[PDB]
């Protein structure tokens, strides 16, 4: 199978006035998606008492 | 935490290509398996030639 | 006599660096209009993985009446009144800049990053003003 | 209903760093001789842009009387009562240590950076001690 992944936006509020860029964290999303994969066929005969 | 955090069903895995076998043991009568006549359990090569039953 | 050490009983301990030297959240909603108990708004947003301090809640005089009624509550989306719980800070006639009293040394889940205020009680007189939550809390 | 989110309503949202993890500044001051009410000290100096969280104030017992009646006030060059108004923590039959209570999410303006101690009433006894200030921070 093979997994591939997603990465969202990005959500909240500035930070307004006096806050810091160390005090109040975010998250950054993230996500996955998997395909499964198998084998498949098709197949046809052919004789000799149809074919001469 | 709240720095890059990466997904549960996101992370890697890894298959090793060595396998690994069971014990066996080989034989405890290995030593005493010969063709001539001074042996234990004597084996006959005469149906290896040309043919019998 | 089974009170053994803590789940804490091995290693040494924390200082210069980079690590969960304490932080904040800070935020400054403004109430307008009429105020009833529709309201709800964020402030600020906490991380994941971390431990609140102290919550402090300081707003301005919101309903100036003889006998004011505004009723704040501070939470989030799981418990509406997780931190503060009939405040009544934003009064005319009493003191603002309440701490936090109920709910503090816990870690925050997944769904629970964001501080709402929500209005419990309606305003006699609506008046217009502003309320700050400042959100003390850390990392490991 | 018109309880909009806040003038903050759009970001991301901090952690580890350089930003404003919590910071202090502590003085500490040392009476001696008669006091007076024509005293004044700075016992620390704040940034421009910075908001308050809290002032802690401990000091010694100065006033040693039977009814003692010395009394703090902790300001700045704006208003002299901004933090502290009438504290008596350094009266010898009261206790120490009392948090700030007035004025506490709000950010400094210019002219404003320097935290002055002044004697509101007289002493009646004056003895020998000192006063500490600790004021927390943070910066943006």
């Amino acid at each position: 199978t093979l997994n591939i992944p997603l990465f969202y936006k990005l959500g909240g509020a500035p930070v307004t006035g006096d806050t810091p860029i160390v005090g109040n964290e975010t998250p950054l999303d993230n996500y996955n998606c998997g395909v499964p994969v198998a084998l498949r066929g098709k197949g046809v005969a052919i004789t000799k008492n149809q074919t001469f | 935490m709240a720095d890059f955090s990466l997904a549960t069903a996101s992370q890697r895995k890894e298959w090793s290509n060595k396998a690994h076998m069971e014990y066996v043991r080989r034989s405890r009568f290995a030593p005493y398996i010969r063709n001539t006549e001074n042996s234990i359990f004597q084996g006959y090569s005469d149906l290896e030639k040309r043919a019998g039953d | 006599m089974p009170a053994t050490n803590s789940a804490q009983a091995r290693l040494a301990a924390p200082g210069h660096g980079f690590g969960g030297n304490v932080k904040v959240s800070y935020g400054s909603v403004a109430f307008t209009g009429t105020i009833t108990t529709a309201d709800a708004a964020t402030v600020c947003n906490l991380p994941v993985g971390a431990i609140v301090l102290g919550v402090t809640l300081e707003s301005d005089d919101l309903d100036t009446n003889a006998t004011p009624t505004i009723t704040l509550n501070v939470g989030d989306a799981g418990s509406a009144t997780r931190y503060f719980s009939a405040s009544t800070v934003a009064q005319a006639g009493t003191s603002s800049s309440a701490p936090a009293t109920t709910g503090l040394l816990w870690t925050v889940t997944e769904g629970n990053t964001a501080v709402r205020i929500a209005v419990a009680n309606n305003a006699a007189t609506s008046a217009d003003g502003s309320v700050r939550v400042a959100v003390t809390y850390y990392l490991p």
